[PDB]
């Protein structure tokens, strides 16, 4: 279930947002070249409204599953 | 009509552009045929392009056109990279010049103008009826071609010029096998030399010589063979006077190489042994000859040191052949041994000992021409390897002068393609790849480098370069054979001696000198010294008076003041005796006419300046003008050219380049990587303008080019084979620009402390020991200048009488004890007050004519001692001023001018009776354009309107909060002859910047011009902090540099179109800081010139009290119950500022800068909180003064000592003033989100508001479990206090964590306000910011949506980004945002805004104004800075923008107070108390809380 | 006293050639100073084994977008490649470089990068094996290795230079008495003057050796290009007139004495005899200054810096 990512890697976004909404286990290499879109992932603030949180990555918001 | 002619004029330009580029189009396309099917869509194009230009020819016979060929070019660029493979030297013109040689269908007369480009020794082509039959050198000398070539119309170039190469190398092998045979007859070469070419006859004579060489060597004799050359010789020698120019020069080379012959017979003739003779002769170069080789070209090969080289047969025509020194021959050796492996040769060492030119002479040796590079900044990797698969095709010999220029990663990048070239020549490889493309490979090329190490500024050359290359010192030359040599050519009687004591006396001067960093007397000013004795010899003849006055007019205008009088004495001890002087009567005749006509003064200094610049510019064609700022450089060299013009008769063309102002990419010019095409700069457009000679008006005009500015290497070196004896320009993509002889170079400058000796050598130099104008002569000329700019004559003779010499010299004198801020010298500061003495005569001369002789003169001499004091101490503090006028006063029965003396509408009054009341309501105070005046602040604002309409720039400079904006916009409100534009500098601020505030402003109209919008009013170009603008690593300004060349010369030069500009109705008033303000520069004595300083000291503490218990009336004129309390409340604020500014220094922090701004703001907050509150109690409005005095004084407070005293101060200046419970930070709560007033409240009833309000903000916005506490109540009630204000931003600056955007978000929630986080994050650019601002701008002014912005410290990326937000803060807009289009498209929208709105707003400024009032309005920005030590957040503290307009509010670390209260609201909710606890003994002072 | 541990307690020492056929890595990094370079060494290792370099220097983004092909390119089949200094393109190798290395059997990748120059990445640089290339400090080392890389006459004189070229770069890191300034003769002014000195013994049949015009030629154009001050070409001349004088008895070292070569020899035995007398030769504990002739005093201080520089920095790190 894991999936690794990188912060040197183009398509950075796209497949932590799919995993986001999967709800897949996140690893990122290279954390000296720390990327500011993922600073909401970073800081845990959630918006909540009925059974579903929000988090916004970016430009658009995504759903965080809950795993 | 000026205007129509004008647009006529730039009709045709453009239409002759259109018809030479559709001509070169016709030719390669419309006219060729089987041509146009390589490209089916290009034909297809030409052919449309065709049916355009026949239609707008029919509709012109009975713009567009020339965009669409700009288009089509780029389909164009592959098929002139195919016909520059078709004939490998093309790679040396351009796109335009390539077109031009393509559409020479039939003319073929286009040829010879760009073959000098091509070949470098060829000028032009003799033609004769269809066909070619001779070939003319760059000196005039004719060969004539072997064969005839046939020339038909339907062959295209290439072809000939191919066959035409080939006849080249065929005729002069021809003339040299004739030549040869001739000489092998026995006939003299007295009669051979009148025959055939040089190279020939040179070639000729080293084959003779070194077989006569090798036949005596057989034999052990030297005598008779040394006495033939000696008689060859003479007879050459007695035979140069007898012919003419061309003939002088070929018996000249042949001097130098005879010369060089009977050096080597006498070397010979003296050795011992005939193994030391053997080696002597192996030592030396030698020109074999093949017996056996069928091959034509390669019959002749050249011999030393046992390697073996292949003569190319190219001609060369007349080279200024070198002297033969045994260092020449050393490097003649390792050059041999360099190329006998392909290997390339390399040459290091300093400047000015004969590395380029070695390489030349080995070129000429080898018969070939050796093409020179000079390597720039500009050359990255694509534009070096193309000149290096340019430089393999062709075969010639590349020599990259100044290979130390190039960058770094540029230098290891051409690495591999230097081995590859290497690799391909040893090992025989016909075809190297280059940019991906196979090329041929000619077996002939080579490359060689000289290189200047140990210079600033430049690279070093890496290992596997270096390891690719054969290197050679050239520290010391020969000068002493060099110039035996060379004098002996010359006929002069005495050689030896002569030479001699030249050199000795040159190591004499350079030893016996200051040691000052432009005293360099080597071999370059040894050329100079006998090229200027060259043609000396008509008038002095040839001896020892030629050489003293060649020696005088090279090197004395180069010295200082006290190496006069070395140089004096060292040549009147080493030579016997000056000769006569000239006479210069024409020329000084002309200097004087010239000098009337301008209104100049000669006296001896400035004379004697004039003259040796003349006759130092009569032989060097570059010259660098160096002294003291304002000395009178410009006076000078503009004087000598009209006076030059009016005895010689030619026309004088001068283009003022002002250099630092423009980058490198604008000046010479620059490559576009989107499409590999090159664009003109400015210099290069200049020199590109003056060879082509369009309309032939350059032939008998000179041309000077001034580059007015300072010497930066990295601008000037560029120029190298510019300034030397190469005299070409070297473009990055090929080009070879040739300089004609008319065409001359000007430096002018103050400093060569960063300059490269390089640089120094190449040109000649005039330094400017002294002022050239006396101080009488300068007050003469200035008066005469203002009087030619406007009874009259009456007027104009007292003024002139009144200038009292005698006392003036003594007011200059005393001048010099006061001090002055931005340190000018005296002689400089005249400009000011003759323009302003003229200026007040010119204004009161209307009411002249009404009163009595001896009132006219008491009320001129007034306004003249005025004038002199705002001039001269204008820029000193108060007490100095004063003593300046008692001064002034006490040295001229004439009217006194006293401190406060003015003169109304024609008596004497003062200040006294100018102070108006003032009917200052309560609403008025938020206004800032509302000025309370005094007498000092009427006095500051009659001056500076005096000398802004005297037409001069102003320098307002005093610490800061003094008010300089503030009586320069109270002056400007009342006129409306001015408009005012805000403009504010940052560290990162460029010329861009300030054409794009103007570029709304004003209008460009062709008559370029930039007048200003409206028609009846100036502008006022507001310059704000011109200290802050930052230095490069060369000590200059751009920004400075630009308000110089705005002051002085009217005008700029245009970076895109290369078109000078001329300014009309722009005024430039600067404010500044004083340079001993920490953060601040020095600027240069060049910029603060042109413009007239006045120091704004702080007012008063009376003062203060007085305007601030103005401001408190005007207050308290809501609550009449406590009008008795104005002045307490003055006096109380007063002192507490004065004692906030003298306790809390910058010595403590960097942000603790106090000011009167903080008065004011403290004032506003005042109103604020009286005006929505309710009916005050004394004690509440005790209070509330306390709490907006800690708000305002002591938010940027950072230790709570800090606190501790503030608050100690607070309860001494209430106990003292003020005859009330706790007023500390904690105790004082005053808010109005409690109820509809802003009211003090109590601290339990906040806390349950805010916690419901934060839970609701959590249930709506975004959750986040934070606790409240007390320190985070204050903190969240002062930054809804600050958000609430009109224009009110913030600088949060605390640790992480501390919670500080949760608090402005929660904080815009409340009061309703929109959040706006800009997304900036890796690998993002300025354009992304810039939309982010440009959206949340339109949001906040179109949409009517009150925006918050939340700028983190780390959405910084660059400091690009900090000037951005330091413009939009200062500001209320982004100039750089909306323009063109987007402004065009901007104005649509406000206008459609506008309409719906339902306001009658339909003028530009009007809309404008609204606009920047809506988003002033409706626009808050709370920072939000983590770390205050990096530099990046240091310099975001440290803006002034930023600085003078957010209230800074320091957040700090958690105290034990906040972390006590946190931690038991937050672990009071988990059960703790399950098991026994006894109390510990522990001190209250371990203890930290209950 | 500093060689006796290395020589008495250690008995192998690792070149380039041993460190590159004995690791498993298929990455090296190798590091010089300033004003010294080791891609010959790479070029002739790779001649030994039979294999093809491919140079690649980097700086330019052109160069940069050729390596990237030519990587790919030799991890697909096979086939070496050098990159020449690295450090010229610190973005490219801390990103591209560093994710393919985190990231064939015939395949090796060299990269040269500088002492002195910017901070490589020390993620890259753990994951790839390291060497340092300097030159040999000893004099008869030296003679060897330059020997061991190669009519009789020929084989004499290039026996000749190699004697001089040990000479001169044992003489150029003498600081203050050696030389004037930081002088480095590396192998291009070697195979330059070996090329002069077959082309003078091609050229002349006559048996009559010129060694005037070899003193002057090596002394003046091949090691003298890059000597600036007077007095260090005039030691230069001096040392070129002690080696090439032309003499049948030749001291160039008070222990090592070359008879010159007989007119019935062939270059096998004249190769096997300088070996033999190379070989015979042992270095004494003063050969940085009994064979270079110069003061006790200089070289004596020289090495007394040079053993408390080393001792002071040993002691330092034992205590810990
Ligand atoms: N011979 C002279 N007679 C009268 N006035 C003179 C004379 N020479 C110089 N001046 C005055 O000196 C002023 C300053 O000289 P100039 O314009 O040549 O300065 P500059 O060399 O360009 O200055 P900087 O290098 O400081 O920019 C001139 O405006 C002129 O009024
Ligand atoms: N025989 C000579 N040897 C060297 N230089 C000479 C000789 N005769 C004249 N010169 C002068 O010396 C100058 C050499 O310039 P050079 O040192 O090549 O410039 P750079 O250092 O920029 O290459 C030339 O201006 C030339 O006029
Ligand atoms: N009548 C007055 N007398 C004295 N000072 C005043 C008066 N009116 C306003 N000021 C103060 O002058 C200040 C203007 O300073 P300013 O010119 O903005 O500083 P800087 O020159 O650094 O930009 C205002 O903050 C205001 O407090
Ligand atoms: N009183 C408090 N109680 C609990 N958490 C707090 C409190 N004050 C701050 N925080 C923590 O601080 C964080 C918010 O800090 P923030 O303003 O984002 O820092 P920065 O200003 O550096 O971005 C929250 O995640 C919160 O957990
Ligand atoms: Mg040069």
């Amino acid at each position: 279930k894991t999936v690794l990512l990188s912060f040197l890697e183009e398509g950075f976004v796209k497949r932590l947002e799919n995993a986001v909404r999967f709800g897949s286990v996140v690893i990122i290499q290279d954390g000296e070249f720390f990327d500011p879109i993922i600073s909401r992932l970073i800081s845990r603030e959630f918006n909540h409204a009925g059974n579903r949180v929000t988090v916004e990555i970016g430009d658009h918001e995504v759903d965080v599953s809950g795993d | 009509l000026e205007s129509k002619l004008t647009k006529l004029s730039e009709i045709q330009v453009n239409w002759v552009e259109v018809q030479f580029y559709w001509l070169d189009l016709y030719g390669i396309l419309g006219e060729n045929l089987d041509i146009q099917n390589f490209l089916p869509l290009e034909t297809s194009k030409f052919k449309s392009l065709t049916s355009e230009y026949k239609m707008i020819t029919t509709r012109a016979f009975q713009k567009l056109t020339i965009d669409s060929l700009k288009m089509i070019k780029s389909s164009l660029s592959t098929f002139l990279e195919r016909q520059r493979r078709q004939f490998p030297r093309f790679y040396f013109l351009g796109n335009d010049d390539l077109l031009k040689i393509i559409g020479s269908g039939k003319h073929h007369d286009q040829v010879s103008k760009f073959m000098k480009k091509m070949f470098g020794s060829i000028e032009s082509i003799i033609f004769f009826e269809d066909s070619i039959t001779g070939v003319r050198s760059v000196e005039g000398e004719v060969l004539n071609l072997n064969e005839k070539i046939e020339l038909k119309d339907s062959i295209q170039a290439q072809e000939w010029l191919n066959i035409l190469d080939t006849e080249i190398k065929l005729s002069v092998f021809t003339q040299f096998r004739d030549c040869l045979g001739q000489l092998k007859d026995g006939t003299d070469i007295e009669v051979v030399v009148s025959k055939y070419i040089f190279q020939a006859i040179l070639l000729s004579a080293q084959v003779m010589w070194t077989e006569l060489v090798e036949k005596c060597l057989q034999t052990n004799e030297f005598s008779k063979y040394w006495k033939e050359v000696d008689m060859k010789i003479k007879g050459l020698l007695d035979k140069l006077n007898k012919s003419s120019d061309n003939v002088k020069k070929k018996i000249e080379a042949l001097l130098v190489e005879y010369l060089h012959f009977n050096n080597v017979i006498g070397q010979l003739k003296n050795c011992s042994t005939k193994e030391e003779a053997r080696l002597l002769w192996a030592k030396v170069q030698k020109f074999y000859q093949k017996n056996d080789t069928l091959d034509d070209l390669n019959s002749v090969f050249i011999s030393q040191s046992g390697y073996l080289l292949q003569y190319k047969f190219e001609y060369i025509g007349i080279p200024e052949r070198l002297i033969y020194t045994p260092l020449l021959l050393v490097g003649f050796a390792t050059l041999t041994d360099s190329l006998h492996q392909k290997y390339g040769g390399c040459f290091f060492g300093p400047a000015g000992t004969g590395k380029t030119e070695t390489v030349k002479a080995f070129g000429q040796n080898l018969g070939r021409v050796v093409v020179v590079f000079n390597c720039d900044d500009s050359f990255d990797y694509q534009v070096l390897s193309r000149l290096l698969v340019g430089i393999t095709q062709i075969g010639a010999w590349g020599c990259f002068d100044e290979f130390n220029r190039l960058d770094e990663k540029v230098l290891s990048a051409v690495s591999a393609n230097i081995q590859q070239i290497q690799n391909g020549l040893q090992v025989g490889k016909s075809h190297i790849t280059l940019l991906e493309e196979e090329t041929p490979l000619s077996p002939h090329t080579a490359v060689f480098i000289t290189l200047n190490p140990g210079y600033n500024g430049r690279s070093e050359l890496p290992e596997n370069l270096k390891k690719s290359f054969r290197e050679f010192s050239m520290k010391s030359p020969q000068s002493g054979t060099i110039a035996e040599m060379i004098l002996q050519i010359m006929g002069f009687e005495d050689s030896k001696s002569l030479a001699s004591k030249i050199v000795h006396f040159l190591e004499l001067l350079s030893s016996k000198c200051s040691s000052m960093n432009h005293y360099h007397f080597g071999l370059r000013t040894l050329k100079g010294v006998l090229r200027n004795c060259s043609p000396l010899v008509s008038e002095f003849g040839e001896g020892e008076k030629t050489v003293v006055e060649s020696l005088k007019r090279v090197i004395l205008p180069s010295l200082g003041d006290t190496d006069e009088l070395v140089f004096k004495d060292e040549l009147s001890k080493i030579f016997d005796s000056a000769g006569t002087p000239l006479n210069s009567k024409a020329i000084v005749q002309c200097l004087k006419d010239a000098g009337q006509r301008s209104g100049f003064s000669m006296s001896e200094e400035f004379l004697k300046k004039c003259m040796q610049f003349y006759y130092m510019q009569k032989t060097q064609q570059a010259l660098i003008l160096v002294g003291k700022a304002g000395c009178g450089k410009t006076a000078t060299w503009k004087t000598v050219i009209d006076a030059m013009a009016i005895f010689d008769g030619h026309a004088n063309v001068v283009y003022v380049i002002d250099t630092k102002v423009l980058t490198k990419e604008s000046l010479y010019g620059s490559m576009l990587k989107a499409t590999l095409e090159w664009r003109d700069g400015l210099f290069t457009s200049i020199l590109r303008r003056v060879n082509d000679d369009i309309t032939g008006t350059f032939k008998n005009s000179r041309i000077w080019v001034v580059f007015d500015s300072d010497l930066d290497p990295e601008y000037v070196e560029a120029m190298n084979s510019v300034l030397d004896d190469n005299k070409i320009l070297t473009l990055p993509n090929g080009e070879r620009l040739p300089i004609p002889p008319n065409f001359r170079i000007l430096f002018e400058t103050d400093n060569l402390d960063h300059t490269t000796p390089a640089t120094i050598t190449r040109c000649g130099l005039l330094w400017f020991s002294t002022d050239v104008c006396s101080i009488s002569s300068k007050i003469d000329h200035l008066l005469n200048k203002s009087y030619e700019a406007l009874e009259l004559d009456k007027l104009k003779d007292l003024i002139s009488d009144s200038f009292d010499m005698a006392s003036l010299t003594n007011i200059f004198t005393c001048s010099n004890d006061l001090v002055h801020i931005l340190g000018v010298r005296t002689f400089n500061k005249l400009e000011t007050a003759v323009q302003l003495a003229v200026h007040l005569i010119s204004s009161y001369r209307q009411w002249f004519q009404n009163l009595d002789d001896k009132s006219l003169k008491d009320v001129i001499t007034l306004l003249i001692k005025r004038s002199l004091l705002y001039a001269l101490a204008g820029d000193s503090t108060g007490e100095s001023q004063r003593a300046f006028i008692q001064t002034i006063n006490t040295y001229f029965d004439s009217q006194e001018l006293s401190d406060y003396s003015t003169i109304v509408i024609l008596s004497f009054s003062s200040f006294c009776s100018e102070i108006p009341s003032v009917s200052l309501e309560a609403h008025e105070v938020m206004r800032p354009d509302i000025v309370i005046p005094t007498i000092d602040t009427i006095k500051h604002e009659k001056i500076f309107y005096d000398l802004l309409n005297s037409k001069r720039g102003i320098i307002l400079c005093g610490p800061p909060g003094s008010g300089k904006t503030m009586i320069m916009n109270n002056a400007l409100r009342n006129s409306s002859l001015y408009d005012v534009v805000g403009i504010n500098f940052s560290k990162d601020t460029t010329t861009e910047h300030i054409l794009s505030a103007l570029h709304r402003h004003t209008n460009y109209v062709t008559t370029l011009t930039l007048l200003p919008k409206s028609d009846i009013k100036n502008l006022v170009l507001f310059c704000d902090e011109i200290n802050l603008p930052k230095l490069d690593k060369y000590g200059s300004q751009n920004v400075v540099l630009f308000l110089r060349q705005l002051m002085e010369k009217q005008g700029f030069w245009k970076t895109p179109e290369n078109k000078w500009v001329t300014i009309e109705r722009i005024h430039i008033v600067g404010a500044c800081n004083p340079p001993t303000d920490p953060g601040r520069i020095p600027m240069s004595e060049r910029f603060t010139r042109h413009a007239a300083i006045l120091y704004l000291g702080y007012p008063s503490g009376k003062s203060l009290s007085q305007i601030y218990e103005i401001y408190y009336k005007a207050i308290f004129k809501l609550v009449p119950e406590f009008r008795s309390y104005t002045e307490p409340f003055a006096r109380a604020s007063v002192h507490l500022y004065n004692e906030c500014k003298a306790r809390y220094s910058t010595g403590l922090q960097s942000h603790y800068l106090f000011s009167p701004r903080e008065l004011t703001r403290l004032v506003r907050g005042v109103y604020t909180a009286i005006n929505t509150g309710p009916r005050q109690t004394l004690r509440s409005l005790i209070r509330l003064w306390a709490y907006e005095a800690w708000r305002i004084f002591a938010d940027r407070l950072v230790g709570v000592k800090e606190k501790n005293s503030f608050e100690q101060l607070l309860y001494e200046t209430v106990d003292k003033y003020l005859p009330l419970g706790n007023i500390s930070s904690t105790s004082l709560l005053f808010s109005g989100l409690l109820s509809l007033d802003f009211k003090e409240v109590n601290k339990t009833d906040l806390v349950n508001f805010i916690e419901e309000r934060f839970k609701t903000f959590c249930d709506e916005e975004l959750e986040v479990p934070m606790v409240i506490h007390e320190s985070m109540v204050d903190h969240i009630l002062r930054i809804d206090r600050a958000l609430k204000q009109v224009q009110g931003h913030m600088m949060l600056i605390g640790a992480s964590r501390t919670g500080k955007t949760i608090l402005t978000r929660f904080v815009a929630w409340l009061n309703g306000l929109k959040i706006v986080q800009p997304k900036i994050h890796r690998h993002s650019n300025l354009s992304d910011f810039d939309m982010i601002l440009k959206k949340a701008i339109s949001d906040c002014s179109l949409k009517e949506s009150r925006t918050c912005l939340i700028i983190d410290e780390s959405n910084i990326l660059e400091t690009a980004f900090l000037e951005r937000m330091n413009t939009l803060l200062a500001n209320a807009d982004i100039p750089d945002l909306f323009q063109g289009e987007e402004y065009d498209k901007l104005l649509n929208n406000l206008r459609n805004k506008t309409r719906s709105l339902g306001l009658l707003l339909d003028t530009e400024q009007e809309l404008y104004d609204w606009f920047v009032g809506e988003i002033a309005k409706n626009l808050h920005v709370v920072f939000t800075i983590c770390d205050p030590t990096n530099n990046k957040s240091s310099a975001m503290i440290s803006s002034p923008a930023l600085f003078n307009r957010c209230i800074i509010n320091w957040m700090g670390d958690w105290d034990t107070k906040t972390m006590s209260q946190v931690a038991n609201n937050m672990v009071d909710v988990v059960p703790m108390e399950f098991t026994d606890f006894i109390v510990p003994e522990v001190n209250k002072e371990l203890v930290f809380t209950e | 006293a500093l060689n006796w541990f290395k020589n008495e307690f250690f008995v192998d020492e690792w070149n380039i050639a041993d460190v590159v056929a004995n690791s498993e890595n298929n990455y090296f990094t190798m590091a010089s100073e300033r004003d010294v370079d080791g891609t010959f060494k790479l070029i002739e290792l790779a001649k030994a084994s039979k294999e093809s370099l491919k140079i690649i220097p980097l700086g330019s983004i052109e160069n940069l977008n050729y390596a990237q092909e030519e990587i790919s390119k030799s991890k697909i089949e096979g086939g070496w490649i050098l990159l020449q200094n690295i450090q010229m393109s610190l973005s490219w190798v801390k990103t591209y470089l560093h994710k393919h290395v985190e990231e064939h059997e015939k395949f090796k990748m060299f990269m040269t990068c500088h002492l002195t120059g910017d901070k490589l990445p020390a993620p890259l640089l753990q994951r790839t094996d390291r060497v340092v290339y300097e030159d040999i400090p000893g004099i008869l080392d030296t003679v060897k290795d330059l020997w061991g890389s190669q009519g009789v006459w020929s084989v004499y004189c290039t026996f000749l230079l190699s004697w001089f070229h040990a000479l001169i770069t044992a003489r150029t890191r003498l600081v203050p008495h050696g030389f004037s300034k930081k002088y480095y003769f590396n192998d291009c002014d070697f195979q330059f003057a070996s090329v002069y000195l077959e082309n003078v013994l091609a050229t002349n049949s006559t048996n009559n050796i010129p060694w005037a015009q070899v003193r002057d030629h090596i002394a003046t154009i091949v090691y003298g290009g890059k000597i600036d001050e007077e007095k260090d070409l005039e030691v230069v001349a001096k040392l070129c007139a002690h080696v090439f004088c032309g003499s049948d008895n030749l001291q160039i070292v008070p222990g090592v004495r070359i008879p010159q070569p007989l007119l019935q020899q062939s270059e096998e035995e004249e190769r096997a005899r300088l070996t033999a007398i190379l070989s015979n030769t042992i270095e004494p504990a003063d050969s940085l200054s009994s064979w270079l002739q110069l003061p006790r005093e200089s070289i004596l201080d020289y090495e007394r810096l040079q053993a408390k520089e080393v001792a002071s920095s040993t002691e330092q790190l034992l205590q810990e």
